[PDB]
């Protein structure tokens, strides 16, 4: 702002080249915004100009945070983090709570605004070097490099700790038990209060870190409630398990039966304790396939006992810190996502599930792209780190389209895969 | 001359110090050639002499391979740009004329060599070091530094385009209704203001250009509308291709069959329907840069159709940033799906194909979204928004497969356009089993070795059936059952399958294959009732399939 900083040293990775990714091509709806809140920044010294010296070179998109209020930058800065923050994981490391998944509540509020005052380290710089595109490149793209700790790389947050902490701890004081994590640009406050009370804390907290320095648009609504007024409560209490519905209706077929013979046949990977062979013998005989078949011996126990170890969660499922995190989420049925967390396959972490409104948006390439900013919270509040997805999506299409619905101030990683097969009928 | 431009900063890539490479001692002849060249130049500012205490050198040429008035001294740069940091390349995104904008008097000032007045780093000089030598150790060499952008380092194109650009922001600002492009050696300037109009501006352009070192001559000049760029045909108001010609022999290898298709896909850029597939069908084959690849039967028709086409020249029109951009797509049958890009009916913007290169099994509705989907991005980048297709389909179609579909889609709004062929569900498997029709519990195994199979069923009527099959692989017999089992059964039938390759394939309902079978398989679907496909795991799921595996 207006009192310099001594700024941290910052060293990319021994041999560790600066990033060189190209700038997705904007609709000009995003380029106008874009260059209209640059040109503000610039004003700010925020950021400056670069020149042809700097052949770095990370993403900058333009979204919506409120509603439409007016857009707002998201640089994806998720290169220079594998070339930094993860050298920047241990330096300047911010440490994650294991308990904030159970606080009666979790509001999040961001405070990115935050380190746009802590000046960059000069030497650095030339890699935060963002360039804003063109319509059909008509133009040299205009271009920035940063002069503080911009936003969505991860060590602006990093280097901004120890002033969090501080600007934070005349409120670990009064509010004990109430958990923050910070995880980049925003912080995650989780208290067991009646909603109201929390709610308080939380105003009351805002009001704090809003009357020394820091700002946070948290204003959810204001004073007004038309059926949508939504400020980011999560409830880490209901993150569970168990919807793996074998059918129960007392008629079974030999197309009924056969089917579940192999959704139980499947889960042998999941779950090697799973016999079938003596329901899989009601089937020995070529019958027809609307036909009803009888309970056997074992078998009619087979189903007890196969939909019994079909309660208790596989174990030696243990978070890897060392792996990564991957998500596979699939297309289940009009509006509901089923998803699953795992580090290995077959060993699931976490296996909830979506939904969103037909009329309303009735949208496929909307709701992945929430079922993803919504699974990868699970995890940043689970296990303090954002996964990397297995989309169920043309690379290309959620290329074009997850820019829009996309409300986070953070990019996970994502892959598009092939085709799930005998999957989404199971989980 | 130099200018007083502000000049970049350039390093060595870390390390790294400066070249040090030897002239051989070449033609005394040209020799003197470069000490008149050079002389001319240390005048002119270009360079300098300097105490040959701590520099290096690079080789110093002096040629004219030409046929004319003078020698040009060529110093090869090679081992100091393989030391000079990389810079920002920005001719690595070329902006697609389909999205350029009319424009009435459009000019072209020659900048060439421009360069040579933008200084260079007063610290990265001492590396430009040369060494001219003399009649035969005769003198030390006549001893050079570059002092403005030396016409081969990495760093040039670059730091000159950059100072260029910055010098031209005011004059930009200025005439903000103006425009201005760079390429190269290229800078052309389009605008509104009629020809005269426009002149005035170009020799204001150009005097301030010159208020910069930066000099200009308009004698064999360019203006030539056409102007041939990036392969381009640019008139100020339509637009096309460099004149493409398609080569004809009675032999072909890759080498040519290669420039033939690329040649073939640029051109596509605006020519309506040009085909690709069978062409290159070909030279989908190992690398042979002269194997003789003789035309197959459908790279000839192919070939030839793309004359009818290519024969007849076409224009291009322009983008009016206030008419929302249209696109329909047409269905040319293998895996070939065209479009083209309106604003007026009449005329084009840009057209373009579409085809499935992938794996082995596709869909008309899966392709024509690929198709939809390759258009939206090309949109996004040339005009930065999306069209609004009119593509042959129904909503009752589309919408269908979308809901049935594991993968997640959107295609935005598209109007229908009842042009055939028509894309559509050429047929829908059952949810659920259908009582009373037959069962065939089928299967086909095969030797992975002997090359040989087996491929029947049993139905629950106990009517059974094993036919013989030489020359097959296993997912080949897999598939030869259920064919097989459809094939001998009433409009009503449940097939049960231990193939999930074969059901895997069936399930996504392609309409077409690269398969001799599955296109069989498809054909017998597109004719049956009611078809229900199950699936039971291979050994243990033995049950009904038992029976069915143990004849094969
Ligand atoms: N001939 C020609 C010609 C055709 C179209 C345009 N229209 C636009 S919007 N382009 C420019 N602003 C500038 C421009 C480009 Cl992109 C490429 C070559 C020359 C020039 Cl001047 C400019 C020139
Ligand atoms: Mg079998």
């Amino acid at each position: 702002p207006i009192s310099p900083i001594e700024t941290v040293p910052v060293k990319l990775k021994p041999g560790m080249d600066g990033p060189k990714v190209k700038q997705w091509p904007l609709t000009e709806e995003k380029i106008k915004a874009l260059v209209e809140i640059c040109t503000e920044m610039e004003k700010e010294g925020k950021i400056s100009k670069i020149g042809p010296e700097n052949p770095y070179n990370t993403p900058v998109f333009a979204i919506k945070k409120k509603d439409s209020t007016k857009w707002r930058k998201l640089v994806d800065f998720r290169e220079l983090n594998k070339r930094t923050q993860d050298f920047w994981e241990v330096q300047l490391g911010i440490p994650h709570p294991a308990g904030l998944k159970k606080k009666k509540s979790v509001t999040v509020l961001d405070v990115g605004d935050a380190y746009f005052s802590v000046p960059l380290d000069e030497d650095f710089r030339k890699y935060t070097a963002f360039t804003i595109p063109s319509i059909n490149n008509e133009t040299p793209g205009i271009r920035y490099q940063y002069n503080v700790l911009p936003q969505g790389w991860k060590g602006s947050p990093a280097i901004f700790q120890s002033s969090m902490t501080k600007i934070l701890e005349p409120f670990k004081k009064q509010n004990p038990d109430i958990v923050i994590y910070q995880y980049m640009d925003d912080l995650y406050v989780g208290s067991d209060l009646e909603i109201g009370q929390h709610r308080t804390k939380i105003e009351e907290l805002r009001q704090h870190l809003l009357r020394w320095g820091l700002t946070t648009p948290d204003k959810k609504h204001q004073k007004e409630p038309p059926f949508l007024w939504m400020g980011y409560e999560l409830h880490p209490d209901k993150w569970t398990v168990q919807p793996i519905v074998l059918p129960e209706k007392d008629s079974w077929t030999v197309n009924d039966i056969q089917k579940l013979v192999g959704k139980l046949n499947w889960a042998s990977q999941i779950y090697p304790g799973i016999k079938v062979r003596q329901l899989s013998k009601l089937l020995r005989g070529t019958k027809a396939l609307t036909e009803v078949i009888p309970l056997t011996e074992e078998a009619e126990l087979e189903l007890a006992e196969n939909r019994e170890i079909l309660k208790e969660p596989v174990h030696g499922v243990y978070y890897d810190p060392s792996k990564d995190l991957i998500a596979e989420i699939q297309k289940q049925g009009q509006g509901q996502w089923t998803y699953q967390i795992y580090q290995e396959p077959f060993k699931n972490l976490k296996t909830g599930k979506y939904a969103r409104m037909r009329g309303a948006h009735t949208n496929d390439v909307k709701q992945l792209t929430e079922a993803v900013q919504k699974i990868t919270t699970e995890s940043i509040v689970i296990w303090g780190k954002t996964p990397k997805f297995k989309l169920p999506i043309q690379k290309e299409t959620w290329e074009t389209w997850w820019t829009e619905y996309w409300q986070a101030t953070w990019i996970p990683e994502w892959e598009f895969v092939n085709t799930p097969p005998l999957v989404k009928l199971w989980y | 001359p130099i200018s007083p431009i502000e000049t970049v900063p350039v390093k060595l890539k870390p390390g790294m110090d400066g070249p040090k490479v030897k002239q051989w001692p070449l033609t005394e002849e040209k020799i003197k050639a470069l000490v008149e060249i050079c002389t001319e130049m240390e005048k002119e500012g270009k360079i300098s002499k300097i105490g040959p205490e701590n520099p290096y050198n690079t080789p110093v040429f002096a040629i004219k391979k030409k046929d004319s008035t003078k020698w040009r001294k060529l110093v090869d740069f090679r081992e100091l740009n393989k030391r000079t940091q990389d810079f920002w390349e920005v001719q690595l995104g070329i902006p697609h004329p389909a999205g350029l904008k009319k424009k009435k008097s459009v000019t072209v000032l020659d900048v060439g060599d421009a360069y040579f007045s933008v200084p260079l780093d007063e610290d990265f000089r001492k590396y430009t070091a040369f060494t001219i030598p003399s009649i035969n150790n005769e003198t030390p060499g006549i001893r050079y530094q570059y002092n403005v952008l030396p016409q081969g380092w990495k760093g040039s194109p670059a730091i000159f385009q950059s100072s260029m650009t910055k010098i031209l922001e005011p004059f930009k600002k200025q005439n903000p209704d103006i425009v201005i492009y760079q390429y190269m050696d290229d800078l052309y300037v389009g605008s509104d203001l009629e020809i005269g109009q426009h002149r005035t501006k170009i020799e204001e352009l150009r005097q301030h250009l010159l208020r910069w070192g930066l000099t200009t001559p308009d004698k064999k000049h360019q203006k030539e509308p056409p102007f041939l760029w990036m392969g381009y045909e640019l008139h100020p108001d339509k637009w096309t291709v460099q004149p493409i010609v398609l080569p004809e022999k009675d032999s072909w290898t890759v080498n040519d069959i290669q420039k033939l298709v690329g040649k073939l896909n640029w051109a596509s850029q605006i020519y309506p329907g040009i085909k690709v597939r069978q062409l290159s069908k070909l030279l989908r084959g190992t690398k042979a840069l002269t194997e003789v690849i003789p035309l197959t039967e459908e790279a000839e028709l192919e070939l030839a159709e793309n004359r009818e086409i290519l024969k007849e020249p076409v224009h291009g029109v322009y983008y009016d940033p206030s008419k929302d951009l249209i696109a329909e797509i047409q269905k040319q049958g293998q895996g070939q799906w065209t479009y083209q890009i309106y604003q007026e009916p009449f005329k084009n913007l840009k057209t373009g194909k579409y085809a499935r290169m992938r794996g082995a099994h596709t869909n008309d509705v899966k392709q024509l979204t690929e198709a939809v989907q390759k258009i939206t991005t090309e949109s996004i980048v040339i005009w930065g928004k999306t069209p609004k297709f009119k593509l042959p389909i129904q909503k009752e179609t589309w919408e269908t497969w979308w809901t049935e579909y594991w993968q997640a889609t959107w295609i935005p709004e598209w109007e229908f356009v009842n042009t055939p062929p028509l894309v559509k569900l050429w047929y829908q498997l059952e949810k659920e089993p259908i009582v009373g029709a037959e069962t065939f519990y089928v299967d086909g195994a095969a030797n992975r070795e002997t090359k040989l199979g087996k491929a029947g069923y049993v139905t629950n009527k106990g009517r059974q059936k094993v036919v013989p099959l030489t020359n097959t692989t296993n997912q080949k017999t897999e598939l030869q059952a259920i064919y097989l089992a459809l094939q001998d059964s009433g409009l009503e039938v449940n097939i049960v399958t231990d193939s999930q390759y074969a059901l895997g394939i069936i399930q996504a309902q392609p309409d077409k294959s690269e398969s001799e079978l599955v296109n069989q398989i498809i054909e017998q679907l597109i004719k049956k009732e009611k078809v229900y496909l199950a699936w039971v795991p291979a050994h243990k799921g033995i049950g009904g399939n038992e029976q069915v595996d143990k004849l094969v």
